[PDB]
RNA sequence: CCCGCAGAAGAAGCACCGGCUAACUCCGUGCCAGCAGCCGCGGUAAUACGGAGGGUGCAAGCGUUAAUCGGAAUUACUGGGCGUAAAGCGCACGCAGGCGGUUUGUUAAGUCAGAUGUGAAAUCCCCGGGCUCAACCUGGGAACUGCAUCUGAUACUGGCAAG
RNA sequence: UAGCUAGUAGGUGGGGUAACGGCUCACCUAGGCGACGAUCCCUAGCUGGUCUGAGAGGAUGACCAGCCACACUGGAACUGA
């Protein structure tokens, strides 16, 4: 570009978009689950993972992971989900929060007890 | 907010004296000074340039007792002043009271001098300091106070501070027990070990 | 005193004129020296001014809407 | 169409250094004679001359130095797309000193050394190093 | 009107005052015209407490500014 | 002379068979006082790359007019997709480069150096713009003998 | 230390895309399964009409994992 | 804030240890259960999953999520590209616009120089002072890169006149 | 979003205001604004500053201080410096 064609039209900034749009910029969303499956991942890996989807306080409608081994979680559960994509499973962009309203914390857990939201023994 | 675990594991991990003990004994006697601190010590795998900075942080601060948000203080303060920030760093430091007291020789270890100084044993110009932070100046006055002249401890330090090499920038008087902090100490009065460029890199980055 | 040079871009008023400044100014990214325009409603009593001579002009009080200058003296005539 | 008479002289000099030659040859105009004045007196190249009345010609005698030319760069730096114009304090060092900036300030084409040794801003023509 | 008065500063129990000349209906930490000095309560020894322009206050008096108590009590105390 | 390991690489050629592996090393080597040589060499073991390496670096040295420690002026290098910038510091500062620039400038003997690479930040063409920088890079002295001046007119 | 996985038994209906499989089961129910990572890294292909062992798991009844086919 | 009393007495957790990235072993499980920022790990000897022992990092906090700038020279003024990687309009003419060979005079708009006024205080920065230190509070300076006016300079760009 | 404007742009004279002024009215003229982006739509209180960055930039305007706007929603005046 030469200076003349800039000055006639400035250098424009890429708008970066959210890989989490549905928190709308806060940290965390309530949400009631309305499904509570399992989901099959993408080729390399074989599993049956643990999903829910939820509708969340600001309408949005989202499929959320389950983290650790066990869940307490059915149709109606309320939750708290938070920010964090799952990779091999397609459009699983959020993660439920363990130990927070009706999801419980994992059973028998020793390390790593605050990320599944287990009281010290 | 201290470290109140084993000493000698320290030493051992970065693989020197850093002087924890208060040297009645030589440090092999009571450890195996060259091997690692656990399980898997005598193994000696080979480090990162990472990794050698890192040590390099973790012994200074080990030796002068200072956790890691105050020392990143210390950095910023010493990156601010003029002259050179490695220099300037370890000057810091050695201004530290608690550093002066063991310098001195009113304690066996520096953790020894910190207790001095957190229970109201010292005063600098006449007064109580009981904070180990609080920087000494040049041609300030350190002593024990009257109610703590008497105490066994301060008067075997001062029998194996002779022992040690004497520094050039204070002046005491074990007799009184009081002693001058003269002049702030220069690169050369202090260990030619220390690699403090390799700080000032680690922070750098 | 205190006065800017011009050039009439209109006469088609009773009475007023329309007077263009003309500005020479580096642009505040790119650097390169531009042209900027201001243009006034000047008044003229004795429509003594027509399209294209240079005039000098000074502020003064509002005269009407648009107007808060007035014709100090013609410098080129067409 | 030439639009940028000086910038055709730099390139003059710095293909005709690439190309070993001995001296290369223009048309004139007093601000090349400027020019051309304050590289000889940095010892950038080694002469000049003008010859010719109605058509004028400026002759520059390029130098080299132990093989290599004395003249490793010779940028453009205001020109005709965007003009570049310093204050006293803002002029620029080239090389940190080792080489010069070409100046047009009111007391006439000089390096940016003189410049600051008369307290004068002006143009910057081009950077030689 | 026009006074001078003290905006207080410092930290919690340890006040220390700005000298300042405002229009009386402003906030007593808004709006000032001017500063025309300190006036420092828990000073210690060897520091300077209190100083005052004396000119500067002379000047807005002139001009029929009015003085604060406090104000007043500190100018006697600068004039021994 | 200081030596240094910048880095080893495994590379592949296919044959009727299958894969032959073979290792790559590059190395630099350097007096600390302003001589500096790079070698890369390849061997079908690590030990013997490296080996072959820093023969090469040792016969391929160059020599860099330092100032006390630090460069004369701004210089830029280029080779390939690489292109390096680096300037003079003040005594302190250190050695603020990445990668493969702050070995070459390790051994060389350049204490206080602030430096940037752009683009392909790919070892051996970093390293080569990074002495190429230096190499082309002008003394005092020398920018005083090619223009028929002393040192105090130029400065 | 995992949950217990109940196996049940059962006859491929359809063949679906990338080895998944209806598979309707002895209670009545059928389920989408997909073979196990051992009976596909040892090659043991599945057809329509095979009779399979399907592991089931509580958290979904309409999903399963086909680990071995007489 | 000071003095006395009693007795080590009332006071340590959180994340991590395949590479990036400081820190490795055993047992359980067997592409399952699960992990995961990216690359990836798990199909029987798993330093990558879960527990344990050991270790590393921070510490009255430690992790996770959200959000901004950085690294990103990845919108490139400083500071990028367009034969084949994304990118030359199918080709021309041409109004607005950008740019303009060479000499002299003149002007002084751009530009440059000096001065004056202004640019609230706080904030940032420097040298000091005060709270046992620090945070914090505070004296003075510097800075506020700007804007306006006046007086000058005339190389370069512009205007005007003649070539 | 490419055309917008009729008290619209200007004039003369009454009225009006603490005060200049289409501020208002009667008449007269036919203007005024716009690719140096008018008009229209969406978003938004502005600044000292704040966060980030080597810098140039980018993001931001909570606390403190300056300025503006609003007081259940839509109108209106009265009293008074
Ligand atoms: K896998
Ligand atoms: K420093
Ligand atoms: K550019
Ligand atoms: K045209
Ligand atoms: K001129
Ligand atoms: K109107
Ligand atoms: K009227
Ligand atoms: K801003
Ligand atoms: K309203
Ligand atoms: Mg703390
Ligand atoms: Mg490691
Ligand atoms: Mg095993
Ligand atoms: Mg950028
Ligand atoms: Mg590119
Ligand atoms: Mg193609
Ligand atoms: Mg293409
Ligand atoms: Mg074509
Ligand atoms: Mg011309
Ligand atoms: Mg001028
Ligand atoms: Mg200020
Ligand atoms: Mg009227
Ligand atoms: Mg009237
Ligand atoms: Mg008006
Ligand atoms: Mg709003
Ligand atoms: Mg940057
Ligand atoms: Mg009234």
């Amino acid at each position: 570009a030469t200076v003349n064609q800039l000055v006639r039209k400035p250098r424009a900034r890429k708008v970066a978009k959210s890989n989490v749009p549905a928190l709308e910029a806060c940290p965390q969303k309530r949400g009631v689950c309305t499904r509570v499956y399992t989901t099959t991942p993408k080729k390399p890996n074989s599993a049956l993972r643990k999903v829910c989807r939820v509708r969340l306080t600001n309408g949005f409608e989202v499929t959320s992971y389950i983290g650790g081994e066990g869940h307490n979680l059915q149709e109606h559960s309320v939750i708290l989900i938070r920010g964090g994509r799952v990779k091999d499973l397609p459009g699983v962009r959020y993660h439920t929060v363990r130990g927070a309203l009706d999801c419980s914390g994992v059973k028998d857990r020793k390390q790593a007890r605050s990320k599944y939201g287990v009281k010290r023994p | 907010a201290r470290y109140l675990g084993p000493k000698l594991k320290l030493s051992r991990r970065e693989g020197t004296d850093l002087f924890l003990k208060s040297g009645v004994r030589a440090i092999d006697t009571k450890c195996k000074i060259e091997q690692a601190p656990g399980q898997h010590g005598a193994r000696k795998p080979r480090l990162s340039d990472y990794g050698v900075q890192l040590r390099e942080k973790q012994k200074v601060r080990r030796i002068y007792g200072v956790l890691e948000r105050q020392f990143r203080n210390y950095y910023k303060e010493a990156a601010r002043l003029k002259g050179n920030t490695g220099e300037n760093l370890l000057a810091l430091l050695e201004g530290r009271l608690d550093n002066v007291v063991y310098r001195m020789g009113f304690g066996a270890t520096r953790a020894e001098a910190r207790q001095l100084v957190s229970h109201k044993a010292i005063m600098v110009n006449g007064r109580v300091v009981n904070i180990a932070s609080y920087q000494v100046s040049p041609n300030d006055v350190v002593s024990i106070r009257e109610k703590a002249k008497k105490q066994s401890r301060v008067k075997a330090a001062l029998e194996l501070a002779e022992q040690r090499e004497k520094p050039t920038w204070l002046e005491v008087d074990a007799g009184k027990m009081e002693g001058t902090f003269k002049r702030k100490p220069e690169r050369s009065d202090l260990s030619a070990d220390i690699n403090e460029h390799l700080i000032v890199e680690l922070y750098s980055k | 005193i205190r006065t800017l040079q011009g050039r009439v871009v209109s006469d088609k008023m009773e009475k007023s004129i329309v007077v263009a400044i003309e500005r020479f100014v580096k642009h505040p990214i790119y650097g390169k020296f531009i042209k900027r325009t201001t243009k006034l409603h000047v008044h003229d009593e004795n429509n003594e001014c027509g399209i294209g001579d240079v005039v000098e002009i000074r502020e003064c009080r509002p005269l009407s809407k648009t107007k808060s200058w007035t014709l100090v003296r013609v410098v080129e005539k067409a | 169409s030439m639009q940028d008479p000086i910038a055709d002289m730099l390139t003059r000099i710095r293909n005709g250094q690439a190309a070993n030659k001995a001296a290369v040859t223009m048309p004139s105009s007093k601000l090349k004679v400027a020019i051309a004045n304050v590289l000889k007196e940095e010892g950038f190249i080694e002469d000049f001359k003008v010859e010719g009345d109605t058509k004028p010609e400026l002759e520059l005698t390029l130098k080299y130095f132990q093989g290599k030319a004395v003249v490793e760069s010779i940028q453009r730096v205001s020109r005709p797309g965007l003009r570049i114009y310093k204050r006293k304090d803002e002029l620029p060092k080239v090389m940190a000193g080792l080489g010069i900036a070409v100046v047009s300030t009111s007391k006439g084409v000089m390096t940016d050394r003189a410049a600051r040794q008369a307290g004068l801003g002006g143009e910057i023509i081009c950077y030689v190093a | 009107m026009v006074t001078i008065r003290l905006a207080r500063h410092g930290a919690k129990k340890r006040p220390f005052y700005q000298v300042v000349v405002a229009d009386s209906r402003n906030a007593r930490n808004g709006r000032f015209i001017e500063r025309v000095g300190f006036f420092n309560p828990i000073a210690s020894e060897k520091e300077e407490g209190t100083r005052l322009d004396l000119d500067r206050i002379a000047h807005w008096v002139g001009q029929g500014a009015t003085i604060s108590d406090r104000v007043a009590a500190l100018i006697k105390e600068v004039n021994k | 002379l200081q030596e240094k390991l910048i880095a080893v690489n495994r590379v592949s050629k296919t044959v009727k068979g299958g894969r032959i592996f073979s290792f790559t090393a590059l190395t630099v080597v350097g007096d600390g006082n302003g001589r500096v040589g790079f070698g890369y060499g390849k061997a079908r073991e690590v030990p013997a790359a490296i080996q072959k390496a820093m023969e090469k670096a040792r016969r391929n040295m160059i020599n860099v007019a330092l100032n006390n420690g630090t460069l004369q002026h701004p210089v830029k290098g280029v080779h390939t997709g690489s292109r390096v910038f680096m300037q003079p510091a003040s005594e302190g500062t250190g050695i603020i480069a990445g990668g493969a620039m702050r070995a070459v400038l390790e051994v060389a003997g350049v204490h206080n150096v602030l430096a940037k690479a752009y683009g392909s930040t790919n070892p051996i063409n970093v390293v080569r713009a990074t002495i190429d920088g230096l190499e082309n890079m002008n003394s005092p002295e020398m920018v005083a003998a090619k223009r028929g001046k002393s040192v105090e007119e130029i400065l | 230390a995992k949950e217990d996985n109940i196996e049940m038994q059962g006859t491929v209906l359809e063949t679906l895309p990338n080895t998944m499989f209806r598979v309707e089961l002895e209670n009545g129910h059928v389920v989408t399964a997909h073979i196990s990572g051992k009976m596909r890294k040892n090659y043991i292909r599945i057809l329509t009409g095979d009779k399979v062992t399907v592991e089931l798991t509580p958290y979904d009844l309409s999903k399963g994992r086909i680990v071995f086919r007489s």
